[PDB]
């Protein structure tokens, strides 16, 4: 839904790396493995935590808010 | 983990492995059986209900 | 009168009346809450058929139909058996009248609350000596009108006459007789507060349906409701029929919102004389300030200069 | 008396018992009861 | 200590199935009885037998 | 966690000396004049309480009582110093006239530094089992020894624990310590009020024959004390009747 705060296996904080991962993908033209390595995810548990994350929160956000202030 | 059991990581469970939301919806109606026989939504009181 | 046959379930040790009793459903127990003594155990919380003893009474009957292996000569003889019964002729005719009520409400696509209210109104006004010579279609029409008014889904005499070919005079006579019978039944049994349900005008309930028939927006419908509410304060037009009041308020708000629907089209849709609509608009033209909803002109969605003069 | 929000126009409304359950601004018939004003406690686990 | 055997190790896709033990755990010492047979009722939601 | 195995009765004022002589013959012990000013505290009605406790068991609010002696110089009205303190002084106490009054009991309660010793007793309704021939009640009691501070009055301490004063009574009587730990008390009770004292035991003495057992789980001890009470009852038949009083009477819970 939204990127997890920590890696499930080891507990490395990965929730701060999602925007930089997307930026390395879309404006530095790196492939995903080099992007993960540049973020510093060397364990494949941490690599799949970002690589396999499906970020459904903007799909949820395209709907109008039910309570609007 | 014998006979198809599995050992899951409690630390991974704490960090959110396979955590899920469960939603259950309860639907209720107020219906009019007759003239004065009508259901109504209100907070009931033990003195008169 | 008669035997008591009532179980008063009290704690035999606390000796407190009224007893403080907890019915523990999950444990199947009834306990005294003061001391915890179990008074009665093995509590009883599908297999039959539903029957409401208010609509068709305490009538229990089963029909005969084809099974897995059924010869048709035996079914035809048994079907004539239930028909050739003299004890339940009144039950048969009241069920036929309920069937007519249901088919009329289905042809009108009225809701189930209207069907139930009309059926109960017919059952309460049935077999009354004051209602014997009136025609059955008039009984049906008056019961349908009473059901609509009681469900606040009120239609008009023109609607019920479009459904049922009934003469207007004895329709009104039947409606008056059944209203008297229903008030007598309410006084005899359970008493009901009217709170403006049987009222003859009910002009606020006709605005949304007529606006839907004309294809008007929701804000135009709400402004027409406000205008129809404020027309009651006007003495000269409060004596008019509620249909006419609703139609002239709707037409005034149509002219206010520049909806391209002519008075002839409104009259053809709502079965009101175009001259009557024009006269109502020309007499409500004088009271423009009170009728038109004030925050509409405050927000500027409409202006009072849009209405054509007389 | 009690606070409701329309389904799609997100308008705030106050309803009593005798009020019909409909939206007054756009005419929609689906209203959601408002989020409670009290603080709600969640363990962060 | 090192395990004498080396372990086949790596990511695998797993699915959380909807049979949770909390939706299936059920016990009844005494409870409601059926209307007809006055036997314990059916279902864990009805505190049955 | 004591249990009181108890029987109750009453006598008139005329038969008081006859019962004193009879019980002297029964026990071999002279009667013992005693008093205990009992002050009763109920939970504060301005305090919203929960029916549950720290655990998940739901309980009723209960009146909890504080009892202590009063010196007999405070009960002598400056006219009977000469007669010694014995069973004979209870014949004079028949009416509502008691020298201990509401002002002085208020002075005792408010301590107007250190406070006198008290006994804090909490008692529930007796057991509902209709198979015991004697009234069995459960009493939990502490001994409040001393107090200090600027807020050292025992009434304000009871307020701090959350209990306000409801009523108080002074009981004066004589007791016998007879065979095998049976305490039989014979007492008058006066309610102490600002409107005036009132003799609750009007025209007679109340009788309470009780045995304290530390472990009510010990069924052998319970049965032994019960059959000692019935032995006393059999010995006392013909003259006075011992019977179990009402559990609704012995209940000290706050009704609502
Ligand atoms: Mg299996
Ligand atoms: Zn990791
Ligand atoms: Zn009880
Ligand atoms: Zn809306």
């Amino acid at each position: 839904m939204i990127v997890p705060v920590r890696c499930f296996s080891c507990g490395k904080v990965v929730g701060d790396k999602w925007e930089s991962y997307l930026n390395l993908l879309q404006e530095d033209e790196l492939d995903e493995g080099t992007a993960l390595s540049r973020l510093g995810l060397k364990r494949y548990c941490c690599r799949r935590m970002i690589l396999t994350h499906v970020d459904l929160i903007e799909k949820f956000l395209r709907y109008n808010p039910l309570e609007k202030r | 983990n014998q006979e198809d059991s599995m050992i899951m990581n409690q630390s991974s469970i704490d960090r959110g492995l396979f955590r899920s939301l469960f939603f259950r919806s309860y639907m209720d109606q107020e219906k009019k059986y007759g003239m004065s026989i009508t259901e109504t939504f209100e907070k009931p009181q033990r003195t008169n209900t | 009168r008669g035997p008591n046959l009532n179980i008063v379930l009290t704690c035999p040790e606390c000796k407190v009346y009224p007893p403080k009793i907890v019915e523990r459903f999950s444990e199947g127990d009834v306990v005294c809450a003061l001391c915890g003594l179990v008074l009665s155990d093995k509590l009883v919380d599908r297999v039959g058929e539903a029957s409401n003893p208010l609509l068709d009474g305490n009538n229990l009957s089963t029909r005969i139909g084809k099974g897995e292996t059924t010869d048709m000569r035996f079914t035809k003889e048994l079907n004539k058996a239930q028909g050739k019964n003299v004890m339940d002729k009144k039950d048969n005719e009241v069920q036929a009248a309920f069937a007519k009520i249901t088919m009329l409400c289905d042809a009108a696509e009225l809701p189930k609350i209207v069907k139930d209210c009309a059926k109960e109104a017919y059952k309460l006004c049935h077999d009354e000596k004051t209602l014997k010579g009136k025609s059955m279609e008039s009984i049906m029409a008056a019961s349908i009108l009473i059901g609509c008014r009681r469900a606040e889904v009120a239609r008009t005499f023109k609607e019920i006459q479009s459904l049922i070919h009934v003469k207007t005079k004895e329709f009104g006579k039947t409606l008056n007789i059944m209203k008297n019978i229903l008030r007598g039944k309410s006084e005899d049994g359970f008493l009901k507060i009217d709170t403006d349900n049987m009222s003859g005008a009910q002009n606020l309930t006709y605005i949304p349906r007529f606006c839907s028939h004309l294809g008007l927006p929701m804000q135009v419908t709400t402004s027409a409701e406000y205008t129809a509410k404020k027309c009651k304060e006007i003495k000269e037009i409060a004596g008019k029929s509620p249909i006419t009041i609703a139609v002239v308020s709707i037409y005034l708000n149509i002219l206010l919102f520049q909806i391209p629907i002519t008075a002839a089209k409104v009259g053809q849709t709502l079965q009101v004389t175009e001259g009557t609509i024009k006269s109502g608009y020309k007499i409500l033209y004088e009271h423009r300030d009170k009728l038109v909803d004030p925050q509409l002109i405050a927000n500027g969605v409409v202006s009072l200069d849009n209405l054509p003069g007389v | 008396t009690l606070k409701y929000i329309c389904a799609e126009c997100s308008s705030k409304l106050s309803l009593s018992r005798t009020d019909a359950v409909r939206c007054k601004d756009c005419g929609h018939r689906i209203l959601l009861k408002a989020r409670t004003k009290r603080l709600v406690q969640f363990e962060a686990r | 200590k090192k395990l004498m055997a080396q372990i086949f190790f790596g990511p695998t896709y797993y699915q959380r199935l909807r049979h949770m033990v909390d939706d299936k755990i059920h016990a009844r010492a005494r409870g409601p009885m059926q209307v007809l047979t006055r036997q314990p009722v059916e279902g864990r939601s009805r505190d049955g037998g | 966690m004591v249990q009181q195995l108890s029987l109750f009765g009453s006598i008139g004022d005329d038969g008081y000396d006859l019962l004193i002589s009879t019980l002297t013959t029964i026990s071999g012990n002279p009667p013992l004049l005693y008093n205990s000013l009992c002050t009763v505290w109920k939970p504060n009605p301005s305090y919203d309480v929960e029916n549950v406790n720290s655990r998940n068991q739901l309980v009723e609010p209960n009146r909890i009582k504080l009892s202590k002696e009063v010196p007999f110089s405070y009960l002598i009205d400056e006219t009977m110093m000469d007669k010694p303190l014995n069973f004979r002084i209870l014949k004079s106490f028949t009416n509502d006239k008691i020298p201990l009054n509401y002002a002085m009991t208020r002075n005792i309660l408010h301590n107007t530094e250190s406070c006198s010793p008290w006994s804090l007793q909490i008692s529930d309704i007796p057991a509902a089992g209709n198979n015991r021939s004697v009234s069995m009640q459960t009493i939990a009691e502490t001994i409040i020894l001393s107090s200090a501070g600027k807020n050292s009055s025992v009434s304000s301490l009871m307020n701090g624990l959350g209990y306000v004063f409801e009523f108080q009574y002074l009981t004066i009587g004589v007791k016998f310590f007879m065979k095998h730990g049976l305490i039989l008390e014979l007492q008058k009770i006066w309610q102490i009020e600002e409107a005036g004292n009132s003799q609750i035991t009007s025209g007679g003495f109340l009788l309470k024959a009780y045995i304290n057992v530390s472990r009510g789980t010990d069924i052998d001890r319970i049965n032994y004390t019960e059959t000692a009470l019935m032995n006393l009852k059999k010995e006392l038949q013909g003259y006075i009747e011992l019977s179990v009083p009402d559990r609704q009477s012995m209940d000290s819970r706050v009704a609502h």
